[PDB]
């Protein structure tokens, strides 16, 4: 599984550039696609989402309408046509894949990221107060986050995702719903919560754990992330 | 020498029959006469699962009580979410004729067999996200009637060649072979501990096998016709059998003989599947009359009838938690009752 | 020959079938009844459970 | 009424006998369809739909007999009248449309090659049954207001008058009854041709009997529906009281024939199939 | 309403799977299924090879006649016992039973096999197309006057050629008599106890004949015509 992205360079305000995203090693048609932007020295934000088959397409409020998402299954590629570029849009854009079925692991694979250098409402607010939490190897670490609205649903699932972005590397999934470890994640990581405040605990710290940890909600499609807590060695 | 062997076999059969008759000091009917009647166990079709194109032929619950795997002769394995009736997976099959399906206790694999003589094990946790034929175990010279998962690596299958085989899925070879049956091994049931299991064949016989030793420890010949279904009592010390004779039978492993016969004058067809409730006091049996029957195990009285089917009931299975039961019929409908 | 070999297999399997401990039918019935009584509460089919607990239909 | 009682009472006798026969046959058909699920096949759905239609019609017979006996008392209520000369006409149109649908279905089933055979779905059957019953309840809509008016309303005035289109509406009533001529020639052309084509295919044990049944069905359709539409038109041109008497006679004959239509339709379309006979015997036993 | 985002996504995936299922349904209802049964000596292999030149179990063979797609399923590795796995083969359009007309020694077992198929509980509705293969061998044996049918079958001495039957051109009377008697032997069993729900269509075929597919197409057309005549209240 590899998603390689291209089509991002120096653009001026008001321009229109298209990003292309090519997948190899998995069924592109079955999976849904998401676009996530990381603004320099900033957190993660969700750009757009296309469902498998193009039966459901959503966009973020900030880029509502201006940005478009379209997929070409026969060529196994995804596009993003930009319009009315602004200085705030400069960011590294990644492709994420999400298949949605009982026992799935959405937001599993993330793309490397294309750099782009140009020149809210009833949306759950995720807070991670601790900006920096210095810890030494071998010691246990804890990261706490919260949500304005309860993340628990009648179905009984807590829609919280814990990701980690390492220095100079793309983000990865650690916990998909508040308790379950993603494929290939060390057992050290663990997650717990009640519905309003959630904790991610690392039993013993190592050298590949350092990075910025982010928490995201999935109760409503205006998917929101947190400032992210940085763990120092 | 051959005549001596036959006479010795007859003498051994007589000895076993004498021991069985001696062991029978009391009858369950007499023992459980004072037990309170079970009452009228009435059930309703909570959910109806549709989407199959042909006759549903196999079903199996997972360790969790939310996922079903059903097989159809059209050549498809469909995995349904019972709570929401959603097709999680739709796996095409190379061979259209499918007669058995299995769900691994961990839920990482699903098995599929039939007239193709090959047991296909499919992986649902693939990184690529598409179900693939992880293994295609061949070697059986007869159609596969049943297959059950002991663990992710070991799978037990019964074929129409009058044999059963334990397959190491990774190596794909018959680690152990169980032979001795005189007819097709239609029904298989693994014990809760998975150390022992029971296989019922078309020769009106059932056999108790040990996976490790590889011998048929006990033989039961209570039925007068072909045995089409066998299930294990929840305790592990008895098993129920449904045959073409139109009568269900309880056989306890410890005493080594039948303990009850369930039969009614109104039924003359064969039995397709048999299962037990969590406590084992409700024997659920599917019949060719498009109806299913809930008998009382300890008293042999029809507690209920589930008549919501339009064709032969081919599959029957009770959840691990026991909250609901699932019936699959030749009408292409998989219905949940409770 | 092969016929006598199959016959000697059948005899030995019957022999293995005959050397096994057998309990009284009364004890087996008592064990079954005790198991059912002990776990009678557990089974929702024999014992209907409230609507909230059951997943299907509320 | 303008009839000799010696000639009116006999029509009442025959009408009551036809009522009993038709009602019994159609309730038996509907009960057979409902009781057993195996009977709910594509053709039997149309059959049961038109059994409902037929029965709704034969339930209009008692009021026809009343109007035959009662010249112009018409003591019942006005909107009772209007719904009565509207549900009847809608059910008649539904029956004709369902017969056309049956002929089309049979032609597609038997004449078409295996290469192009239709993939019949219960959706399209349950769709056309509910679309055709609308093209009927909307094409009978003109009668709902046009007529049903007690033209004339004192003990002498208690007799009042009966339902009939006051001269004004009659302008558009004629206009509507002539459009209804379509409902005669659309089935007639279909049933005559399609079945006939089928007749060739089966005429190219039991095939001859099937062709005989088809021929009997088309001939019954002719002798039962031509009279109706012949007399509806004889009636919209009547200006002579004497030949209006003849028109009354022509249409007492047509009405009894149309209720025959209702009673023989179940026999012709259902009693000939082995499945329906087996279901009837099972119900009796 | 109450459903969450991921629940709606799973529902959409279910709708996609249902759409694929309908796509497969169209083809499944379009395809015509046939069950090829025959003795080992019977030339079923020859017919199978002819078709596709236009521990494995079921062997399929797909062909097309007049744009109609025929799947033909052959059972090779299943055990000798047949009472159980015949169940999976009901709902088939036709059972192509191939019988060796050359060998009269094993024709009694062939008749018993055809009777077992005819009087099966699960195959009462399905129709059977009887192909008597190796007509050339039948003619060679009959006209070599060395193997006598009367030896194996007694009644052949009394049987007389039916005048209703139409003899083929360039065929000796003995070959016609033998072939039509062998046909009547199966037809007598087929007609009795059939009750009309299933019909047999005997055909005289040869080893490398090219008309087998069209004969099968005509038989399937007749079977479907009867099925429709029943399902459409025409009978
Ligand atoms: C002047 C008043 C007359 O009353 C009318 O005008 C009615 C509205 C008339 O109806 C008028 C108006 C209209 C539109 O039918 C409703 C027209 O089609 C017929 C010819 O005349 C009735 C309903 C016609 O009976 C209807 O005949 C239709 C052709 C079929 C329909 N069906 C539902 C069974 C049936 O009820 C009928 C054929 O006349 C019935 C016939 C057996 C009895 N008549 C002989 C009586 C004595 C009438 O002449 C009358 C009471 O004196
Ligand atoms: C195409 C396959 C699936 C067969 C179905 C054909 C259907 C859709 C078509 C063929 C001809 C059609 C009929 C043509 C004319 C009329 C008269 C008008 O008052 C509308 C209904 C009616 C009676 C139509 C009903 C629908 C009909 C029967
Ligand atoms: C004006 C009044 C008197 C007319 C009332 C007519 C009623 C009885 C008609 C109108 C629409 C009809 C339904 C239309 C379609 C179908 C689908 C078919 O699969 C079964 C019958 C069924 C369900 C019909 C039943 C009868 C029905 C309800």
């Amino acid at each position: 599984v590899q998603l390689v992205e291209s089509g991002g360079g120096l653009v001026q305000p008001g321009g229109s550039r298209k990003l292309s995203c090519s997948a190899s090693g998995f069924a592109f048609s079955s999976f849904g696609m998401h676009w996530v932007r990381q603004a320099p020295e900033k957190g993660l934000e969700w750009v757009a989402y296309i469902s498998s088959g193009s039966g459901t397409i959503y966009y973020a409020d900030t880029v509502k309408g201006r940005f478009t998402i379209s997929r070409d299954d026969p060529k196994n590629t995804l596009f993003l046509q930009m319009t009315s570029l602004r200085s705030e849009d400069t960011a590294m854009y990644y492709c994420v894949r999400s298949i949605y079925y009982y026992g799935s692991s959405p937001f599993d694979f993330w793309g490397q990221g294309t750099t782009l250098t140009v020149s809210g409402s009833a949306d759950i607010v995720m807070t991670q107060a601790t900006s920096s939490v210095p810890v030494t190897p071998g010691e246990s670490v804890s990261i706490s986050c919260r949500s304005s609205k309860s993340l628990l649903h009648s179905n009984g699932n807590t829609y919280l995702y814990w990701f980690l972005q390492r220095p100079g590397q793309s983000p990865q999934l650690l916990i998909y719903r508040m308790s379950n470890l993603a494929s290939g994640v060390p057992d050290r990581f663990s997650g717990s919560g009640s519905g309003t405040a959630f904790t991610l605990t690392i039993s013993r710290l190592e050298a590949e754990d350092v990075g910025v940890y982010y928490c995201m909600q999935h109760l409503e499609y205006p998917l929101t992330f947190g400032a992210g807590t940085k763990l120092e060695l | 020498e051959l005549d001596q062997l036959r006479q010795e076999a007859e003498q051994l059969k007589n000895q076993i029959r004498d021991a069985r008759k001696a062991c029978a000091d009391a009858t369950l009917s007499q023992i459980t006469n004072n037990i309170d009647p079970v009452g009228r166990i009435q059930m309703r079709t909570r959910r109806t699962l549709r989407g199959h194109l042909a006759k549903i032929y196999a079903m199996h619950w997972g360790t969790d009580s939310r996922l079903l795997v059903s097989a159809s002769q059209d050549g498809k394995l469909i995995i349904w979410d019972s709570y929401t009736t959603n097709k999680v997976h739709a796996i095409p099959l190379r061979s259209s004729w499918v007669m058995t399906c299995a769900y691994a206790p961990s839920g990482n694999y699903v098995a599929c067999g039939g007239l193709d003589n090959i047991c296909s094990i499919y992986n649902l946790k693939t990184r690529e996200g598409n179900v693939r034929v992880s293994r295609e175990l061949a070697g059986h010279t007869g159609y596969l009637s049943c297959c059950r998962f002991l663990d992710d690596n070991q799978i037990v299958t019964s074929s129409g060649d009058t044999t059963c085989a334990l397959w190491d899925i990774e190596t794909g070879q018959q680690t152990t072979t169980f032979t001795g049956h005189t007819g097709d091994v239609m029904s298989l049931s693994l014990a809760p501990d998975t150390r022992l299991f029971v296989s019922g064949a078309c020769d009106a016989s059932a056999k108790l096998w040990d996976v490790r030793e590889g011998m048929c420890r006990q033989t039961f010949t209570g039925h007068e016709s072909d045995i089409n279904a066998i299930c294990f009592f929840p305790n592990g010390n008895a098993f129920a059998t449904g045959s073409d004779d139109a009568t269900c039978r309880l056989f306890d492993l410890r005493a080594d003989q039948e303990l009850m016969t369930y039969s009614h004058d109104n039924i003359i067809c064969g039995i397709t599947s048999v299962s037990f409730s969590k406590s084992g006091r409700l024997l659920l049996a599917g019949y060719d009359d498009f109806n299913c029957n809930v008998w009382d195990a300890l008293k042999a009285d029809r507690a209920g009838v589930l008549a919501g089917h339009d064709n032969r009931v081919s599959c029957l299975g009770v959840t691990d938690d026991g909250m609901a039961v699932a019936t699959g019929s030749w009408d292409s409908f998989l219905k949940i009752w409770n | 020959t092969a016929s006598i070999a199959q016959a000697r297999k059948l005899v030995e399997q019957l022999k293995m079938e005959a050397n096994i401990d057998r309990i009284k039918v009364s004890k087996a019935a008592a064990d079954l009844m005790a198991y059912c009584e002990a776990h009678a509460k557990e089974d929702p089919l024999l014992t209907p459970v409230p609507a909230s607990e059951n997943p299907f239909r509320e | 009424s303008p009839f000799p009682l010696g000639a009116l009472v006999p029509v009442t006798a025959v009408c009551l006998c036809l009522f009993v026969v038709g009602v019994s046959g159609n309730v038996v058909t509907v009960m057979l369809i409902g009781r057993y699920r195996d009977m709910r096949t594509t053709t039997n759905l149309y059959l049961g739909s038109m059994a409902v239609s037929d029965l709704l019609i034969l339930l209009g017979l008692p009021f026809d007999l009343y109007r035959l006996w009662r010249s112009r008392p018409w003591v019942f209520g006005p909107l009772l009248c209007r719904l009565s000369l509207y549900v009847g006409e809608g059910c008649t149109y539904a029956t004709l449309l369902h017969m056309t649908a049956l002929s089309v279905e049979r032609y597609l089933a038997i004449c078409r090659p295996l290469r192009a055979r239709v993939l019949v779905t219960r959706r399209r059957v349950r769709a056309l049954i509910a679309v055709l019953w609308a093209v009927a309840l909307l094409s009978a809509g003109p009668f709902l207001f046009l007529v049903g008016v007690e033209q004339d309303p004192e003990a002498a005035a208690l007799f009042s008058r009966e339902c009939r289109p006051s001269p004004a509406q009659l302008g558009a009533l004629r206009v509507m009854l002539w459009v209804t001529t379509a409902y005669f020639f659309l089935p007639f052309l279909c049933l005559s041709i399609l079945y006939g084509l089928i007749g060739r295919e089966l005429w190219s044990r039991g095939h001859r009997q099937t062709v005989r049944v088809l021929l009997v069905v088309v001939l019954a359709f002719i002798i039962c529906w031509l009279p109706f539409h012949v007399g509806r038109i004889i009636y919209i041109n009547t200006e002579d009281s004497r030949m209006m008497y003849f028109s009354q006679y022509f249409n007492i004959v047509a009405l009894q024939l149309f209720y025959l239509s209702a009673s023989i339709n179940p026999i012709l379309y259902n009693l000939i199939s082995k499945k329906y006979r087996a279901a009837a015997f099972k119900l009796l036993l | 309403c109450t459903l969450s985002a991921e629940d709606k996504a799973a529902v959409e995936r279910s709708k996609m799977i249902e759409k694929q299922l309908q796509k497969d349904k169209q083809v499944y209802r379009r395809t015509l299924r046939l069950l090829l049964l025959g003795a080992d000596n019977s030339g079923k292999s020859t017919i199978v090879k002819q078709m596709r030149i236009y521990t494995s179990g079921i062997f399929e063979t797909k062909f097309q006649v007049d744009k109609v797609n025929f799947h033909m399923f052959d059972v090779g590795a299943q055990r000798d016992e047949r009472r159980k796995w015949i169940q999976c083969f009901n709902d088939v359009t036709a059972i192509i039973f191939v019988v060796d007309s050359s060998d009269y020694n094993r024709l009694q077992e062939a008749l018993n096999d055809f009777k077992s198929i005819w009087n099966n509980r699960w195959l009462r509705t399905i129709s059977v197309i009887l192909f008597l293969n190796k007509q050339d061998l039948l003619a060679e044996k009959v006209l070599a006057g060395k193997s006598k049918i009367e030896d194996y079958f007694p009644e052949f001495a009394r049987y007389t050629t039916p005048e209703d039957a139409t003899p083929e051109p360039g065929e000796d009377p003995r070959v016609t008599r033998a072939k039509y008697f062998i046909r009547k032997e199966f037809v007598d069993i087929s007609t009795a106890s059939g009750d009309g729900r299933h019909i047999c269509y005997p055909h005289f075929t040869c080893s490398v004949d090219t008309e087998n597919a069209r004969r099968i197409f005509n038989d399937c057309k007749d079977i479907i015509l009867q099925m429709n005549l029943r399902e459409y209240n025409l009978v």
